[PDB]
RNA sequence: ACUAAUCGAACCAUCUAGUAGCUGGUUCCUGCCGAAGUUUCCCUCAGGAUAGCAGAAGCUCGUAUCAGUUUUAUGAGGUAAAGCGAAUGAUUAGAGGUUCCGGGGUCACCUUGACCUAUUCUCAAACUUUAAAUAUGUAAGAAGUCCUUGUUACUUAAUUGAACGUGGACAUUUGAAUGAAGAGCUUUUAGUGGGCCAUUUUUGGUAAGCAGAACUGGCGAUGCGGGAUGAACC
RNA sequence: UGUCAGGUGGGGAGUUUGGCUGGGGCGGCACAUCUGUUAAACGAUAACGCAGAUGUCCUAAGGGGGGCUCAUGGAGAACAGAAAUCUCCAGUAGAACAAAAGGGUAAAAGCCCCCUUGAUUUUGAUUUUCAGUGUGAAUACAAACCAUGAAAGUGUGGCCUAUCGAUCCUUUAGUCCCUCGGAAUUUGAGGCUAGAGGUGCCAGAAAAGUUACCACAGGGAUAACUGGCUUGUGGCAGUCAAGCGUUCAUAGCGACAUUGCUUUUUGAUUCUUCGAUGUCGGCUCUUCCUAUCAUACCGAAGCAGAAUUCGGUAAGCGUU
RNA sequence: GGUUGCGGCCAUAUCUACCAGAAAGCACCGUUUCCCGUCCGAUCAACUGUAGUUAAGCUGGUAAGAGCCUGACCGAGUAGUGUAGUGGGUGACCAUACGCGAAACUCAGGUGCUGCAAUCU
């Protein structure tokens, strides 16, 4: 008893009914994957701004 | 039975150019990429190290993370119904910056030279790009080019 | 025949009305839309939405 | 195909529109040519298309136009005051020709008062059918379908 | 393939915490030790009537079993375990491979 | 015996040459490509006569053979063989397979055939003017060996040469034109002027 | 074989409504929406789980992060075609030179085989110097641009950079076209997981109303006008 | 005699005796994978498609550095030659790089020499397969400790693309940490972290046959029969004409080729039928077709007659 | 403008043959005590710029040169290909309509350009 392998088809109109998304960007990505070099020494850097604008603005 | 390795099919994918073997040029290595970069993916088959698979081949993305001698690049990837944020590790033999990001970041310069120049008069200067127009009338002489051509030829055997 | 773009006939998806049959809260229902309508402001507007919602909608303050 | 006529808003048969010639929508109307007929429309056809089935897109609704306020209460702001400014903004191709062409819905047609003029209509012009470009003869076509 | 017996490599034995010079012996199993709690577990289900109580396997494939290797810190006494990949033949320390030699006999 | 050539008439398959992914196929019936007055010179046959065929198909190297004799045959019976050169162009590099229940039905190598085009010359023939009507009933009488439509055509060409007949008359007035084996030399206006002279030393006059 | 018309393990009652991925059936109306025969895994192949397709409940907002489309700009590819007096591998034919195991023939040879040199005929799914069309990635801005200076334990010979910032300037032609039917987001669950047909590309096969793929459109799930007739054609 | 222990024990009991598959069985593995092609220039893509490969091998064939340049050809030097050692010239790689194929590599990724163990420790992140799970493999780091080199740098196994394995259980290493619940000590045991012992049907049952005495649920998802498609093969025709026929291609034949027809062969397919269309042959009886054996009338002959052979109209009528 | 050092793109730079090159630099060259490496101061190392030579390297020029590079209404809008038709044809295939569009071929031109620093009748 000998099926169907494999088809594609209808895979495509099946993907677009529901209108294939884009991956959402938005501002301040996830630091995952960046150098913890970099990332440690960020942590120090907007910690010391931070205190910059609170000395200042108050 | 079926083969589905990290390089099947690349044959002819990662080939080196005709006449364009051998160590890669000292370009690629003075190049600076920084965190937001758009750079083309390009693997060069001479280092094996670093290297993209065959589905980033000819794929732009943004630079997400800078490494020793690598770049990290961020390249959304279709699957199913959606399209998903992969993250790459790639040598910067395999990458290039991608000159469209170069032409762009000439017009938001020419865009603002013609801006700060029509500040002080002439209003309205046309930032936006248009489309190619339909052309306008213009007036063809036939001074030295009269119009002078021949029917459609009969047919030859020309062998 | 028409190239349909949209889904047809598709109810908004927000609720026009509580779902509650107190009849006290139909009454501050039937108050905050008159307000809605002949006032222009955004609260009325947003505090009638709010009366329609389901309880995990409201949460306790 | 299918995907541009939407984009065109011809979303049904004998639907009509128009479309600002530049090369960005010629390729447009190169990649649906075997479904539309399409060519240069003169003034008296713009004219009797827009008095007759001209309806104007007021808050997704469909409204006719029948009175001059209505499309100065939507187009005012571009200086259209009049069924003719509008008319105006269409012929010559005005710098709000978008904002125009856009509030005027979807012109319905119907089918040729005289017929089509050939046995089959799903070959070119050119070839003795009905679609393509048929310049300056889609005022005749349409003239008979409005 | 031929590992030495001997070999360089990382201590974390809290005393060296860095490359110390390490003694290679191949790791053996060890006795199977009757009291274990499986083994207590096996022996009073095994008992009584039913039969075999547990599955017994007999489809085996491989002709090899990866090589375990430990490795005792020559100061601290500190063992380490590396798995090499599987090899049909081991041998430890035996017989360095020579390259100018000469063919003769 | 062997299969009507109706089951391989058309171009269905892929180019299936003999490589090493076959290295058993068998021998093509046709063996000899060149016949007649080989070695004439070029001026010796001005007459060029073509055997195009006006299908995209395949002709058997059984049926290349076939026809092969039976124009060769007809021209030296009628004028002579040393009065012509048959050149056959097609090569039978493609092989044809056999299947000899579906399971496991790739086949075995079973003949070879010519993969031809539209406007494809088939056969060759270079003359003189004078048995025009010889070689031509030549390729006409071969026709029957093949499947489809073929056309006899007139080259309008010297011979086997790529250049028409009064291109190759000019050219041969001056010392652009060498003889040579059995095709021609022409002179460049490129490479070493030393090359130049001692290669058409009748040049230069 | 026979053991009360019962025999390759009688009859009666109970466990027992034994289990069944298998067959059959599954009862009122109208309204709205509306599929799948495909992914992965499974002692899996007449089954299920999983993702997808679908409904419902909506929620946050109010014309936008957008788009089965084009343009502009910049990438990527090695198929169609083409090429073999270009590499690899096949392949037809003579020319010229040459020297060794090659030709009996000097004791230097019209009537020679390799090899080299310039030509010549024809080819490649697992060849290639080239190389399309169609398809495909990215970008076309306020999360932007420019100026000045603040943080850091990173980095630099060095505030030199890196990243994130303070403050200031720029506006409806704000940085192509067209459209936008509201946009985004979540939960939950049904059915389905036998497919088949047509154009084009394409594999095996002599072929098939054959068997197997790619893109799309359909039938299934669909009546209507036409092809007398017919699931798919118009 | 009773209890326990070892053996024996189809006499008897219970159960098992894969899957894919142009039906099933046999064969094979297309069951976990790798290379090229099919594959239609992003990616993805099937068949028991094509050409092959994997379950290994390596203390170097891993890592670093230095020096050098390979295959082959030519010209030379006592035996010594097409050839054994030495010398020079040319040489874009035509070599070599463990093992298939593809890609890559020339002051190297090849050869030789020197040093070495980064084939090490601790985690997260990423790519492929993909559900964006697991496993395998790989990529860039970070924090250590090292190797090498003058140094920059390189190195977290093999130049890249394959070379492999859960739960339960056992076992080892580490911490020398947690628990044995009345409190301690010491044995023992149980835990935590990281490996190994293996499931190749490779996301991983513990498993022999036979039934022609057979049963059930079903299946036309699937064979044996008729019918339907095709016509390789079977059969029946045609075109060309090298030749046979004393001479003469075509009276009669006819090579090498090539175009068809038929569905009375056999293959191939699996569309219908498995809540069943009675499966061989013969007898009996009717009818139909023509590709005509006879009969009627003819045309041709290498037809003198006789007898034959070829061909036409023709299935009316017969064919024991 | 020549030359040297370090380069960028990596033949318009390569290859073959033959000619030129003042000055400077580069180079060949001379030597073996030390550091160093060899069977061999050939290479590599060191030492003196001294005893000498542009012969070679190097640079440039010459060639109806090979190769390479650029361009062409050169071939050719040809092959191919997206879309369409109840188009043609028994078929193989082909034509047309709206678009995109090659390679070989044939000609013409060219044979490195340039950055930083130093130096030169
Ligand atoms: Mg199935
Ligand atoms: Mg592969
Ligand atoms: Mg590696
Ligand atoms: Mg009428
Ligand atoms: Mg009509
Ligand atoms: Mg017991
Ligand atoms: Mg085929
Ligand atoms: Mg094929
Ligand atoms: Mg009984
Ligand atoms: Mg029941
Ligand atoms: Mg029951
Ligand atoms: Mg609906
Ligand atoms: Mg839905
Ligand atoms: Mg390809
Ligand atoms: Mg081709
Ligand atoms: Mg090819
Ligand atoms: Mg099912
Ligand atoms: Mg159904
Ligand atoms: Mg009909
Ligand atoms: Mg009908
Ligand atoms: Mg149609
Ligand atoms: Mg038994
Ligand atoms: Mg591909
Ligand atoms: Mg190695
Ligand atoms: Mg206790
Ligand atoms: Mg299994
Ligand atoms: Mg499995
Ligand atoms: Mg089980
Ligand atoms: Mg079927
Ligand atoms: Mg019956
Ligand atoms: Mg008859
Ligand atoms: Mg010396
Ligand atoms: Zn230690």
């Amino acid at each position: 008893a000998k099926s169907k392998n494999h088809t594609a088809h209808n895979q495509t109109r099946k993907a677009h009914r529901n209108g294939i998304k884009k991956p959402k960007t938005y501002k301040y990505p996830s630091l995952k994957g960046v150098d913890p070099k970099f990332r440690r020494n960020h942590k120090h850097a907007l910690h010391g701004t931070a205190k910059a604008l609170a000395a200042a603005k108050k | 039975g079926k083969s589905h390795g990290y390089r099947s099919r690349t044959r002819y994918m990662f080939q080196r150019d005709f006449r364009k073997h051998g160590a890669v040029h000292l370009s690629t290595y003075l190049k600076v990429y920084k965190v937001g970069d758009i750079v083309d993916i390009k693997a060069n088959g001479s280092i094996q190290k670093g290297m993209p698979h065959k589905f980033y081949q000819g794929k732009t993305g943004v630079v997400y993370n800078v490494t020793k001698s690598s770049v990290g690049v961020i390249i959304n990837k279709m699957v199913g119904n959606r399209y998903l944020e992969k993250r790459l590790n790639l040598r910067v033999e395999h990458i290039k910056h991608s000159k469209c990001r170069q032409e762009f970041l000439e017009r938001v310069k020419a865009n603002a030279a013609k801006r700060a120049e029509a500040k002080a008069q002439g209003v309205a200067v046309q930032l936006k790009r248009q489309p190619a127009q339909p052309r306008e009338s213009r007036i063809v002489s036939t001074e030295g080019n009269v119009p002078q051509t021949l029917a459609p030829v009969p047919y030859e055997t020309f062998i | 025949g028409i190239d349909h773009t949209s889904k047809q006939h598709k109810r908004s998806g927000h609720r026009t009305a509580p779902k509650s049959d107190n009849v006290y809260l139909k009454l501050l229902v039937k108050l905050y839309t008159f307000l809605a309508r002949r006032t222009d402001a955004p609260f009325n507007k947003v505090v009638l939405k709010a009366l329609f919602l389901s309880k995990i909608n409201r949460p306790p303050v | 195909p299918r995907k541009v006529l939407q984009l065109l808003r011809l979303t049904r048969i004998n639907s009509g529109t128009f479309v600002k010639v530049t090369k960005a929508t010629l390729e447009l109307l190169k990649l649906i040519e075997p479904y539309v007929a399409y060519g240069y429309p003169s003034y008296s056809t713009i004219r009797q298309l827009v008095y007759k089935r001209g309806f104007g897109k007021i808050n997704k609704q469909r409204v006719p136009l029948s009175d001059n306020a209505i499309i100065e209460a939507n187009l005012g702001k571009y200086g259209i005051l009049s069924i003719d400014d509008l008319i105006h903004e269409i012929i010559t191709v005005g710098p709000h020709f978008k904002q125009a062409n856009n509030f005027l819905w979807p012109f319905k047609l119907s089918n040729p008062s005289g017929g089509w003029g050939v046995p089959r209509k799903f070959k070119h012009f050119i070839q003795g059918g009905s679609f393509g470009n048929r310049e300056e003869f889609i005022n005749k076509l349409v003239k008979s379908m409005n | 393939v031929n590992v030495p017996k001997t070999r360089k490599t990382y201590c974390k034995g809290k005393t060296c915490r860095k490359h110390t010079q390490h003694k290679v012996t191949q790791y053996k199993a060890g006795k199977a030790s009757l009291f274990a709690q499986g083994k207590r577990r096996y022996d009073r289900k095994q008992s009584g009537f039913g039969g075999q109580t547990k599955p017994v396997f007999h489809k085996k494939a491989k002709t090899t079993k990866k090589v375990v290797l430990r490795l005792e810190c020559v100061k601290c006494k500190t063992r380490a375990q590396l798995t090499l990949k599987r090899c049909k033949h081991f041998e430890l320390g035996g017989e360095k491979k020579q390259k100018g030699q000469a063919l003769q006999f | 015996a062997r299969r009507p050539a109706r089951c391989y008439r058309y171009q269905k398959n892929k180019p299936y040459p003999k490589s090493r992914y076959n290295r058993a196929v068998p021998d093509s019936k046709i063996r000899i490509y060149d016949l007649g007055k080989k070695k004439a010179t070029v001026d010796e046959f001005p007459l060029c006569v073509h055997l195009v065929s006006n299908e995209l198909e395949q002709l058997s190297s059984e049926a290349l053979e076939a026809a092969r004799i039976c124009a060769n045959k007809y021209m030296t019976t009628v004028s002579g063989r040393d009065a012509f050169h048959l050149r056959v162009r097609v090569h039978p590099f493609h092989v044809l397979r056999i299947n000899k229940g579906m399971r496991g039905a790739w086949g075995k190598p079973h003949g070879l055939a010519a993969r031809v085009d539209i406007g494809q010359i088939i056969f060759s023939v270079r003359t003189k003017d004078s048995n025009k009507d010889v070689v031509v009933e030549g390729l006409r009488r071969a026709r029957y060996k093949f499947p489809g439509q073929q056309k006899i055509i007139l080259s309008k060409k010297w011979g086997f040469t790529n250049l028409d007949r009064p291109e190759y008359l000019k050219k041969r007035e001056a010392g652009e034109v060498k003889d040579d084996g059995a095709f021609v030399k022409f002179l460049s206006k490129k490479g070493s002027l030393e090359n130049n002279i001692r290669e058409f030393p009748e040049y230069f006059a």
